């Protein structure tokens, strides 16, 4: 009786603890093997979601960065763009197209190309200098001459098609540029889209958020678990002394 | 604690009490129901106490974003808030820079 | 084209860097309305496949960059970029090396594995002991009281 009364503490708080385990789990344990394996489904299930969490991470940030990319001064390739504008006495050409109609703004980005950002400077001679300079820069930079408050249409070869525009180039080269959607220039109900964009992304975050919980709870889980084994086997399953004590 | 002589039960209790009474400094009725607590010939309050933390940290759950009645339970949901809330600051100080 | 200049040709040509050699252009302007799926700013140019004769550009070169007088009012400034389109030669040697890093990273994958196969014989081997030797482990012998 004495001796399983020394024992009988231990025991107790091994079953208390071992009872409130299993009970947060959805599984009752019944042996140190059987825990074992609850432990290798724990780390399956932590190693998936740690790859769904990565992907919407991924996912979210590529979203961020979309939105950023739209956001200052008007957006545009504002990396160097900035930089670029100020450092001249001219005018973004998005910026000065900023008011045009949502219509209008897919004809007029599609007419533009890839100059469709670039920046008005009168002279060209401002970047003539400097041109040597630029190491870090856009891969393509595009400068256009005239007014910046008052630029007149670049002069195009241009050829308008059904939702789209053919321009010559340059002698035997042309350029289709087909009617975007939500183009560059007509950058205010642009800025209507970037909120659309972080109205999408809120979905992708409170995901994210969900799965480093489930992360986060698989890892308490574990370490509990851990823990538990570590003050726990030598009792674990052992026959119970209460009874065997009344008896 | 079946198998404690009662000294070092009074010592955990009076240790815990001590606990308490640091945790408990800001609530009010709280801090009274402890204060009421003590009383050698009234056990039933202490399990009064207990009861009255439980109702009350039900209470201040904030159920519209949270469901479990149990608190012990609830610590996951404030975990799920505090990872929502700083990615919403992120989000706000990101805004606000621009 | 050589690796030399086809970062030169890569900055000469720009966004027309991707084209289609049509010394036709007619074939296009009646299937111009007929594309949908193409490129949005799909670029078309004029020569001869067999000997495309060089395009036409008003080029100045700057040091590692252009700069090209893409139409009127229009000045057009480029840098050199990396694994340009042009001279591509297969670039084999890129997705040997992208091979290479692949390799190294399942060779560790393998490693790794190996070594949790052994961590997780070793929890076995313990788990098995408890099991069966636990009760007397690490008691007294029995022998000397056995004498007594």
């Amino acid at each position: 009786i004495q001796s399983l009364t020394a024992r009988a503490p231990v025991w107790l708080a091994a079953q208390d603890t071992l009872n409130q385990l299993c009970e947060q789990s959805g599984e009752t344990l019944a042996s140190s093997n059987d825990v074992t394996e609850y432990m290798q489904q724990l780390l399956e299930r932590e190693r998936e979601a740690t790859v769904e969490r990565d992907e919407v991470a991924a996912q979210k940030r590529e979203l961020e960065k979309q939105i950023e990319r739209l956001s200052q001064p008007s957006g545009a390739e504002d990396s160097r763009m900035i930089a670029l504008a100020e450092r001249f006495g001219g005018v973004l050409l998005s910026e000065i197209y900023d008011d045009i109609t949502i219509d209008d703004a897919p004809y007029f980005s599609a007419l533009y190309g890839p100059a469709r950002h670039g920046i008005v400077v009168p002279d060209l001679s401002l970047v003539r200098p400097h041109l040597e300079t630029l190491e870090d820069c856009p891969e393509d930079l595009y400068l256009i001459e005239g007014d910046p408050q008052s630029f007149d249409d670049s002069v195009f070869n241009a050829e308008e098609q059904t939702n789209a525009v053919l321009v010559k180039s340059s002698d035997r080269q042309w350029r289709y540029s087909r009617y975007p959607e939500l183009p560059l220039f007509g950058r205010a109900a642009r800025e209507n889209r970037l909120e659309a964009l972080n109205l999408e992304r809120d979905a992708l975050a409170e995901r994210y958020a969900t799965l480093s919980f489930d992360v986060q709870k698989i890892q308490r889980a574990h370490q509990a678990f851990s823990q538990f084994v570590g003050k726990h086997l030598s009792v674990a399953f052992d026959t119970d002394p209460e009874a065997e004590i009344r008896e | 604690l079946a198998y404690m002589e009662g000294g070092a039960l009074r010592s955990m209790s009076d240790k815990a009490l001590g606990a308490l009474r640091l945790a408990v400094a800001d609530n009010e009725h709280l801090r009274d129901a402890l204060r009421l607590s003590e009383d050698p010939k009234r056990p039933e309050r202490k399990v009064q106490f207990f009861i009255a933390v439980y109702q009350h940290l039900r209470e201040r759950i904030r159920q519209d974003i949270i469901r479990t009645d149990d608190p012990v339970d609830a610590i996951e949901q404030m975990e799920i808030e505090l990872a929502r809330l700083t990615e919403e600051l992120t989000a706000r100080e990101q805004k606000l820079a621009i």
